[PDB]
């Protein structure tokens, strides 16, 4: 917006006001991936931490 | 204990390194191993051919990845087993490699890769 | 001049090559390339090491197959993905392909299949 000027009356003097803006925009997103695995190995003859 | 402290050692490494491998009913990307005389095996340390680790400048000998420990006085695995597995075709394993002093780490994975061996990065 | 008609474009190629592949937690028959500068992708592409097309003479360079289309000036994937992406381990691939000028389909598809590739032969 703006101001507005004073103009003569006589004369039929006037303004007018500026029109508006558009654009458009994009975005892309980001992908995580996480992989595990459990095997028999990890599990046969381990002794359980803080047991005898 | 003498001097205030008396640590005890900690864990061998289990087993987990391996993410995707061929499974097969004879098995396709493990081999046997003879184990070299004096020599102890964890899992994650690189093989030579013949058995032996790798050592600085014969990183492209790369040949497989331990998968069992194995203990030089008794001459037997963590497992009862009388010879070292290693792993050598096409798997997906952690990268918890084990590589000795001067060992380039890039030129190990580069021979492996080659072979069929990919590696994961974990984290901590 | 409006010279009569006005395309707007022809569709780009579909992911839909893949016949056959091993399938793994990761990615065993697919690697990532980082894209390079004012370079456009489409599916069925054949990509060097370093990420640009095969060109003639260099048909023995042949390194993978890409599956994914990139916008050279958007720098996104057609899946608003950040790298292109390309099959180069074994797999099965249907017989179309996009080759540049010049270029010996017979020597791309040669140094394709030594690397684990197939294409099955597509008709119409």
């Amino acid at each position: 917006i703006s101001l507005l000027d004073a103009v003569d009356r006589t004369s039929r003097k006037a303004e007018t006001s500026a029109p508006e803006r558009v654009r458009q925009i994009s975005f892309p997103m980001m992908y995580f991936k996480e992989v595990e695995s459990i095997t028999p190995d990890e599990i046969q003859g381990v002794r359980q931490p803080g047991t005898a | 204990a003498y001097q205030g402290f008396t640590k005890l050692g900690e864990r061998e490494p289990l087993n987990d390194i391996i993410l995707w491998e061929e499974i097969t009913p004879t098995g396709h990307s493990r081999k046997e191993y003879a184990p070299v005389a004096s020599t102890e095996y964890r899992v994650g340390e690189v093989l030579k051919a013949d058995g032996s680790k790798v050592a600085a400048g014969q990183e492209a000998q790369a040949d497989s990845v331990c998968i069992v420990n194995f203990y030089a006085d008794l001459q037997l695995s963590y497992h009862g087993q009388l010879k070292v597995v290693g792993i050598y075709r096409d798997a997906e394993l952690k990268d918890l490699l084990k590589l000795e002093s001067g060992v380039d780490a890039a030129a190990v994975k580069s021979a492996l890769k080659a072979k069929g061996i990919d590696f994961v990065p974990t984290g901590l």
